[PDB]
Formats: structure tokens, sequence, C-alpha cells
């Protein structure tokens, strides 16, 4: 019963993280999205910032002329609403971890300086790639809920 | 350089376009045969923008004509200026959209789009350097709304870095012409907001006002209404096509006119708007023109400007004038209408002075206003639409073409979003 | 010989240029044909023809196309006239980051070639506008490149500054500030003229009721002719470009002298006048005659220079200066007693056929620094703060290779500048 709550502590220690990461979903302006839709030759910082969320959904293309198409489409807004990294694959997340743990753009200072158009969404992308971490927090102990529970 | 690819979709689009071409043709000295017979070298200095030359001084608008029916575009051909088009540029099917957005976008027009896009692609590659795409397309029809909007989407995907401007003719709540005008407009707008850089919203009501009061034509022909909008578009694009003391690119206008990504809708005007023989009383001056332009009677939009404040203004004058006069004149104007200029933006107005008059008026002007007031136009349509959606009315025509209630709800959301933003920046 | 380079950038630059090269030709005695020591501004060709030592750049080909068809056409070798594809459209981020980082390299080439010609390359003159799209980013970019190349060379900046009242363009305020961020740390000296003040001068002193851009430009150009003629001509006390920099930059950061070119006198005002040396001095110091919208009495002239031309004799000048020093109204800075340099040149200004001015035997361009220009800075900072509170037109710039943080830093710089001037005044 002591270990029965320690395996239930994991959902509680990720509770501040999950809530704040899903608070980065709610802190989204409709105007800020379309600034990206109206941007043709962006800063290299904001370009990488959308490459962060490009492969989160699963688009390997990196050209700005070609990546603006996913941004341009109207599928892009509702998918950001309901999004969970719990269902996001580990392998792709690993690619999201490897690439984005090297980013100057991941530093909340570079994005903010570049634009406030990319500001809260990188604040989401840090929270959302850290939602991948919440997945990697809960899941290496979920096995304890499958055999030890 | 900086050439524009015209488009005309739906009877309305097709007809304004018809008259539009005729108008630009006269301005650049081109006759009905596609031959040049003009005395102004400046016409052929920058003919490029609006025409391709071929063998034997052949001239040809870079214009694509689209109609889901053949009829309206076959009338085009019969017309005097109709034979200036290279007939390969009329792309039509033979199933009418019949004032159904779903027929235009999803079904009948999805079949005819690919062919049209091929014609689009011809034109882009034939450009020294493509600037923009002008689409004259009604909002409230079938071939303007659905087919028009579908055309815009695909074109934006193909050339995202370029200008998309649409002189979109909108419903007038006081003179509705079609049943589901609300449906067509709402579905169109939801797409348009996201797919264009600038849209000049012209309703028939305002045109009538102009004709009746000022031009004193108490028998408006669609011809006359069209002649009006035509001149508007010519004025917009005069700078690209003629040398100037200060020259406003289409992009320049967009950049100067638009506070935010979204609120790109405009109200064009024109001056001098006078009847024949009502000009001898007048005398053409910069003040005169400005006064005419800033008057409500010379607005080609639904909204009364004074029911709101202009966010920005861009007055693209024509003919030979003193920059100083214009500057000094529009400074007075900023001051007088303190109530109807938004605070956010000092130097609200943006003057551009083309050095070319419109072949028969010693001076002229063209207004472009961005007013918070235009929220009212959207309100009217939102209201009209909403009530009918309450009874799920006419639904069967659209559900039949694959469209869904949730879509409509989302279109309503779009409308609501547009009106709230204007309220915020009131 | 001491020899120079011209760089006209942006519509304004080139338009100013059109005026400038007319003047020089009329002075040195060159026809538009190029047929006839002018070494400074004309480089002699193989035989007979003389070629202007100039660079003519614009992204808007419209402007320089007018150049290529004007009577001033065959004067310039078309090595000079560079063209770009599309205009900067009042975006600093298109002038600098996009269309700039494309055509800049070609321009750097032409510059280098011209530099090779010059035996004794004195320096540069950069006609641009703080508040056009071209001249706001592109100018800064060009300046940067030249600094990297030469460094030690003289660089001068005839900057059409925003008139606090008069309106051209909505984003105008943003552009200036970005330019300032970058310009002030390259150009060792920057003579800034706004159009409104020039218009004032046009209306009052010349009695002209229609101030065209042409006329406004001829005046600006006559400011530059006087600055040069010390190089271009013989005479006692001859000044050099380096001399100004050394004279009129009390602290290495602050270098924004105002300019006034008296007499500004019409065909009438020639009679009812005698045009004495000391008359013209007083006129120059007049609060109304400043070529900026700045009142010089709202601070202290830090250090002043006066470039008399034609039949000017030194002592007369010296007595007028005594008088000027005497007047306690016209405040000077405590810490430098004698704040003048006088250059007297035997060449008088020669006036353009079909123009504002009549043959004034004596003339003087006073290039005076003042702490009083801090008023025009503040105004502009305010205009920018107001629009950047709403973050308006943000989207245009950002999406063109810019930083939001760049906007913030620019203001910081302005604050620092203002603070420095305050210190100096104290
Ligand atoms: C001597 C004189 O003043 O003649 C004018 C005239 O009397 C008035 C009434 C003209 C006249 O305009 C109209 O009749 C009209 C009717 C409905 C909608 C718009 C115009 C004119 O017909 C129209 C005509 O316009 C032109 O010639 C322009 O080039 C115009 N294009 C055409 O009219 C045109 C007609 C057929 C085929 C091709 C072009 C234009 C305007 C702006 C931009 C591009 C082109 C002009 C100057 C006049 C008349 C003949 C009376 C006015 O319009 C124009 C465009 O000039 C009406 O408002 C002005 C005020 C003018 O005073
Ligand atoms: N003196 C003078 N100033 C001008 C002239 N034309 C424009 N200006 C000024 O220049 C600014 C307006 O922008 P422009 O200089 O025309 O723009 P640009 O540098 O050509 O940039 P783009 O139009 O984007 O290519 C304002 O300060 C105008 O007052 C002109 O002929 N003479
Ligand atoms: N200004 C103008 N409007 C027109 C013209 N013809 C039709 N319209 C408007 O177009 C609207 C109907 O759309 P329409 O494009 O005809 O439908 P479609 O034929 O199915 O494309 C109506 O509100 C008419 O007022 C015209 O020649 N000029
Ligand atoms: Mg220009």
């Amino acid at each position: 019963a002591d270990k029965q709550m320690s395996v239930k502590e994991d959902l509680d220690k990720v509770e501040p993280a999950v809530i704040e990461a899903q608070n980065a979903v709610k802190s989204i302006k409709k105007q800020h999205l379309v600034e990206v839709r109206s941007m043709a030759n962006p800063p290299a910082a904001v370009k990488l910032a959308l490459e962060s969320i490009a492969l989160l959904l699963g688009e390997s293309t990196t050209d700005w002329k070609q990546i603006r198409s996913i941004i341009m489409r109207e599928n892009f807004i509702p998918t950001i609403v309901n999004f969970s990294a719990e269902e996001i694959s580990d392998a792709i997340r690993e690619k999201m971890k490897k690439n984005y743990m090297s980013n100057p753009s991941y530093n909340y200072e570079i994005v903010n300086r570049a634009s406030l158009a990319a500001g809260p969404m990188v604040k989401w992308a840090i929270a959302q790639l850290n939602y991948a971490d919440m997945l990697k927090r809960v899941e290496p102990l979920r096995n304890e809920l499958q055999k030890l529970e | 350089m900086r050439e524009i690819v015209h488009i005309q979709a739906g009877q309305c689009g097709n007809q304004i376009g018809a008259k539009f071409w005729e108008v630009i043709s006269d301005e650049h000295g081109i006759d009905p045969t596609g031959s040049y017979h003009g005395d102004s070298d400046l016409q052929l200095e920058r003919i490029n923008v609006y025409y391709n030359e071929a063998a034997g001084n052949k001239y040809v608008p870079r214009a694509i004509l689209v109609d889901l029916e053949p009829g309206t575009m076959d009338s085009v051909r019969s017309g005097p200026f109709g034979q200036i088009f290279r007939p390969d540029n009329f792309v039509f099917g033979q199933s009418g959209a019949g004032n159904n957005w779903a027929k235009g976008h999803y079904t009948e027009g999805a079949e005819l789009v690919d062919s049209v896009l091929d014609v689009v692609r011809k034109e882009s590659e034939s450009c020294d350097c493509l600037q923009g795409f002008q689409l004259t397309h009604s909002l409230g029809g079938g071939t303007g709304s659905g087919m028009g909007t579908l055309l815009i989407s695909k074109i934006r995907e193909e050339y995202p870095d370029r200008i998309m401007n649409t002189f979109s003719v909108v419903p007038s709540p006081k003179v509705s012409d079609t049943v589901v005008e609300p449906y067509n407009a709402t579905l169109s707008v939801h797409q348009l907001v996201e797919n264009t850089d600038e849209t000049y919203c012209i309703d028939n009501e305002a045109l009538y006002d102009i004709c009746f009061r000022t031009l004193k034509l108490t028998t408006p022909t669609y011809g006359d209404l069209n002649h009006l909008v035509s001149a508007t578009m010519s004025g917009v694009t005069t700078c690209l096509r003629f040398p100037g003391q200060l020259n406003a690119d289409l992009r320049k206008l967009a950049v100067n006119m638009v506070p935010f990504p979204r609120l790109h809708f405009f109200m064009p005007g024109f001056a001098p708007l006078t009847s024949r023989g009502s000009q001898q009383y007048r005398a053409l001056t910069v003040p005169e023109l400005t006064q005419q332009m800033f008057d409500a009677k010379n607005m080609m939009a639904a909204c009364d400007p004074r029911h709101g404040r202009y966010l920005t203004v861009a007055a693209v004058f024509r003919g030979r004038m003193s920059m100083k006069e214009v500057d000094e004149q529009m400074l007075n104007v900023q001051n007088k209408n303190s109530s109807y200029f938004v605070e956010w933006i000092p130097n609200n107005v943006k003057t551009a002075v083309c050095d070319i008059p419109p072949r028969g008026l010693k001076m002229s002007a063209t207004f472009i206003g961005n007013s918070t007031a235009i929220q009212e136009l959207f309100k009217r349509i939102s209201e009209q639409f909403t009530a009918m959606f309450r009874r799920k009315a006419f639904l069967h025509w659209y559900t039949g073409e694959g469209m869904d209630e949730m879509e409509f709800t989302e279109a309503e959301s779009n409308m609501n979003d547009l009106v709230s933003e204007y309220q915020q920046y009131q | 010989m001491r020899e120079c380079i011209s760089i006209h950038v942006g519509q304004a630059g080139v338009q100013i240029g059109n005026a400038c090269w007319e003047l020089y030709c009329l002075e040195h005695g060159i026809q538009p044909d190029g047929q006839m020591s002018f070494n400074t501004f004309f480089s002699e060709t193989g035989a007979g023809k003389h070629v202007p030592r100039a660079v003519f750049v614009d992204l808007e080909p419209t402007v320089i196309d007018e150049v290529r068809t004007g009577t001033y056409r065959q004067l310039f070798h078309p090595e000079q006239l560079i063209t770009g594809k599309e205009d900067a459209a009042n975006n600093y981020a298109r002038g600098h980051y996009t269309i700039g980082k494309e055509i800049i390299d070609l321009v750097l080439d032409r510059i280098r070639k011209l530099a090779d010609q010059c035996t004794g390359l004195q320096g540069f003159l950069v006609f641009h506008s703080f508040g056009g799209g071209t001249g706001s980013g592109f100018t800064s970019l060009l300046m940067e490149r030249l600094s990297v190349d030469y460094g030690k060379k003289s660089k001068l900046e005839f900057s059409i500054y925003p008139a606090p009242q008069v309106s051209t363009a909505v984003v105008e305020p943003y552009n200036s500030i970005l330019t300032t961020h970058t310009t002030l740390e390259h150009s060792d000296c920057a003579f800034m003229v706004d159009n409104e003040a020039i218009y004032d001068i046009c209306r009052r002193n010349l009695d002209i009721e229609r101030p065209t851009y042409t006329n406004l430009n001829r005046l600006i150009s006559q400011i530059v002719s006087s600055i040069t003629a010390s190089l271009r001509f013989d005479g006692a006390l001859n000044v050099d470009l380096t001399e100004f920099q050394t004279n009129l930059v009390p602290y290495p950061r602050i270098h924004f002298p105002l300019a006034t070119y008296a007499p500004v006198i019409s065909a009438e005002k020639a009679y009812h006048e005698q045009l004495s040396v000391a008359e013209i001095t007083n006129a120059c110091f007049e609060p109304a005659n400043q070529m900026v919208k700045c009142d010089p009495r709202h601070g202290k002239y830090m250090a002043c220079c006066l470039l008399y031309r034609g039949d000017v004799v030194p002592k007369d000048v010296n007595a007028a200066i005594a008088t000027i020093k005497t007047k306690r109204t016209i405040q000077f800075v405590d810490w430098c007693p004698t704040g003048f340099k006088v250059g007297i040149n035997y060449q008088p200004p020669t006036v353009v056929p079909g123009g504002d001015l009549a043959k004034v035997q004596r003339a003087v361009c006073m290039l005076s620094n003042t702490t009083a220009i801090a008023e025009a800075w503040a105004r502009l900072d305010h205009k920018f703060d107001l629009m950047y509170a709403k973050r308006a037109f943000v989207h245009w710039y950002v999406g063109e290779g810019m930083e939001e943080g760049e906007f913030s830093e620019a203001r910081e710089d302005m604050a620092a500048l203002e603070k420095d001037y305050e210190e100096v005044g104290v």
C-alpha cells in the first residue's frame, strides 16, 4: 500500500507539468497563428520553432516554401487543441528530443527576441516536448502499474 | 516587371471584369482588335503588367475567365471587347452552380479547377516577374463564392509569396438578390479572410446611391455600376502601370493599409463623381477631390463610415498635382474628422501620386479606406444567416453536396471573430 | 585630385539625384550630352563626354526608368543605373534582409569600379530616406558594407527625414527608427532635411503656392552644391568633407547638423533687395529658414559652419559673426567659445533654368548642429511607441527576416541619443 501510492505519485508529480503544458494550449491567439501563415521569408529562429511542431505531427519536410503548407491548412488549428504526447511515439519524440535539445530557439530568450508571434508557441513547444518528457516520466513507471500494481 | 494575373469568376465577376478590361484598354490605347493606337508612349512603357504582346503588335490580357455555365462567358465573346481575349483563356463547364457554394467549391467546380489552374500556370510562367492575382468574384453567387474561393486556395498554395487581391462584390442586405445569399457570403468569407491579402468589398446598394444622387443616372445599367468598379481597380493599379511622384505598389498599399494579418477588407471610392453638365459648376482641385472621396455618398461599401473610424487610409491620386497641396489638404482632413480616424496610427492617411490622369479628366482620385465600420456589413450578413440556420433552412441543397452543419457553425465563428476584432480596435 | 562618389538610393534619393546632376552640369558647364577641373563629380571619358561619378539604385524600377528616358540619360553610363525586381514597399525588412541581400552585391561591384577610378577618393554622399522602404534598410546595408571595405573614408548622408505632421506613409515611423539604429554608427555626418520645413520655405520666401517635388528638390540640391564647391572650387579658407566631420561633431556620437540655404529669393524679391553679405547671415540664422521642423531657440547651437559663395569678402563675414555672437537670444554652448568655420569660395551658385531662384550674388549654406533637434527625435519616438503599443504592422516586417527585439533596442538607442544631447546642453 506504501508502493501503491508511490506509483500514484507519478501522476501527481507530473500534474503541475501537464496542467501548465495544456495551459500553453489555451494561451494561443488566433492572430498569432496567421502571422506565420502570412510570413513568407521568416527569421531562421521562428523557422526552426515551426520545425519543432512540424515533426511533432509528423512532417519531415524542412523547406519554408513547403512547410508553410501545413501551417496554411485549416487542419492545423484544431489539432493543436486536443494534442497529447501520451499517444505520440517514443521514436519520433526521441527525434524531437535530440534535435531540440541543441536548439538556440529552444532557449525561451531567442524566440521571444525574434517575435512574440512565435513566443507562446515555443513556450508551448518547450511545454509540449516536455509533455513528451511527462510521457517519459509516467511511462517508465506505468509498467509498475501493470505488474507491481 | 511586376505583372498581374487577372481572374473573373461568376456572372458578376465575369461582367465587371468585362467592363474592367475595356476600361484599362482605353487607358493604354488598345482598341478592340488587340492593336495599339495610342499617342502616349507611357502606355506601352508598362503595358506588361496587364497585357502580353504577340506577333504583329498583338495584345492580350493576362486574364482567365471562369464560369460553371457557358452562357455568361459566351456573351462575353459576342461582346465588342470580348474578342480581345485569347479564346484559350475561357475555361467553362456546362453545369450551373445555381447560387450554391457547394456546387462551386466541392463538386462542379472541383471538376473544372484543374483545367483552370493549368491556364493559371501558363500565365505565371509567361511572366517576366509575377506580382499578383486579381480575382473579380461575387461573394453571394455560386460561381463567385465556391468556385472563386476554391480557385484562390489552390492559387495561394501554388504561389504563396505573391499578392492576392479580390474586388469581391458582396450582398447588400437592403437589396438582396438571392435566396441563400447569406449562406454563400458566410461560407465565402470564412475562406477569404485566410486566403487573401486585400479584398475590396463593393455592394450594389452603394453603387446605386452614387448613380442616383451624384451621377444623376436614375436608370442605372449594370454597365454603369460596372463602369464604376472598373475605374476603381484601374486607379488601384495605376502606379505599377505609370510613372509617379510617389509610387504605390500593390504590396505597398497592402502594407500601408493593414494593421494586422486579418483586417484586410477595404472600401474603395472614386472622385470626381459628377453627372454630365454638373461639372461646369465645379472646378477640379485637390481639395475638391478629397472632399468628394471622404463623403459617404462616394463610398462603394454598405457601412456608413461615421458609424466607426477609419483605421487607415490610402488615397492614390492621379493626374498632375502638387504633393504639397495633397499633403496640406489631407492634414486638414485628419484634424477635422478627429472622431473618424483611429488613434493607434498617427499619419493615418497614405498619399500616392501617380503622374497620369485617366484619359479625359484633368485630375482624379481613388480612395481606399479601412474602417472599423465595415463590421456592420458583416453583422448584417451574420444576422441574416443566423436566423435561417436556426430553422436549418435550405440545408438540403448543401448537405446533398457533402457539406455539414459543423462547417456552418465554424463559418459563423469566423464572422463573429471578424466583428469582435474591429470592436477592439474601435 | 580630391574626388567623390554619389549614391542615390530609393525613389527620393533618385529624384533628388535628378535635380543634383542637372545643377552640377549647369555649373561645370557640361551639357546633358556629356559634351562640353570638375574631377570631383565628373570623371572624363576617353574623349569629350564626361561621366557622372554616381550610383543609382532602386528596387522600384519605375523611378530609374524615368531617368533612362529623361534628357538626363545619355549623361550617365548605364553601368551606374542598377535595377531590382520588386519594390521594398515601405518595409525595412525587404530593403535589408530580402531584396537587399540579392542586388546589393551587384551594387558593391559598381562602387568598387568607381572607387578604382578615383586617385584621391575623398568620400561618399548617400541620398536616401529615413522612411522609404528602400532607403531605410538598403541604405543601412550599403553603409555597413562600405564601412567594412573602406572605414577611413568620408561618408555623408542627405536624409529625407519624416515631417512630424505631413503624411506620406503609415509605417514611415518604424522605418526611421530602424535606420537610425544602424546609420548613426556608420555615417560620420548626416544632414537631415524634412519636407514640411522645405515647403514652408517654398511658400513664404519664394511666394510659390504650388510646391512640387521638383522645386523642393532643387532647394535640397543647392544645399549640397555649397558643401561641395569648397572641393569643387578655388578660394580662401576652402573646406573639405573631412573638415565638416572634424568641425561639426563636438562628440563622436552626435552628428546631426541642420542645413539652411539662403537667400531663397524669387524673380521679384531680387529687386526690393540688395543681398549684402551680412543680410544673408541673419537670414540663415532665422528660426523659420531651418530646413527642419525644429526651432533652434529650444536648445543651443553646439557648433556651426557657414559656406559663403560668390562675391563674399572675409571681414564683412567676420563683422556679421561678431553681431551674431553679441545677440544673447541665439544661445551658444558655454564650453566652446568660437563655434564657426567660414569658407569663402569665389564660385557663386548658378541657378537652374525654369526654377525657384534668381541669380543671388552671395549665398550661404549654414550647417549648424543644435541640441534642438532632440525635439524632432522625441516626436518620432512617440509616434513609434504609440503604434508599437498595439504592435501594428508587426507581421509585415517579422515575416521578412527581422527581430521583434530589434524594435526595442532601436528605441533604447534613441533614448541614449536623447540623453547625450541633454548632457551636452547642460
Ligand atoms: C469631358 C468630361 O468631363 O467627360 C467626362 C464626364 O463628363 C464625367 C461625367 C465622367 C463620365 O462617366 C460616366 O458617365 C460614368 C458612369 C457610370 C460610372 C462611372 C462613370 C464619362 O462618361 C466617362 C469618361 O471617362 C473616361 O474617359 C475615363 O478614361 C474612364 N473610362 C471611360 O470612361 C471608358 C469608357 C468606355 C470605354 C473605356 C473607358 C476611366 C476612369 C477612371 C479610370 C480609368 C478610366 C469621362 C472622362 C467623361 C464622360 C465621357 C462623360 C465621370 O466618370 C469618368 C470615368 O470620367 C463620371 O464621374 C466622372 C465625372 C466626369 O465629369
Ligand atoms: N524630397 C523628396 N522626398 C521624396 C520624394 N519622393 C518621396 N519622398 C520621401 O520619401 C519617403 C517616401 O518613400 P520613398 O522615398 O518614395 O520610398 P523608396 O525609398 O522609394 O522605397 P520604395 O517605394 O519601397 O521603393 C517620404 O519621406 C517622402 O516624403 C521626392 O521626389 N522628393
Ligand atoms: N455590380 C454587378 N453585380 C452583378 C452583376 N451581375 C450580377 N451581379 C450580382 O451578382 C449577384 C449574384 O451572383 P452571380 O455571380 O450572378 O451568381 P452566379 O451567376 O451563379 O455566379 C447578385 O447579387 C447580383 O447583384 C453586374 O453586372 N454588376
Ligand atoms: Mg520607391
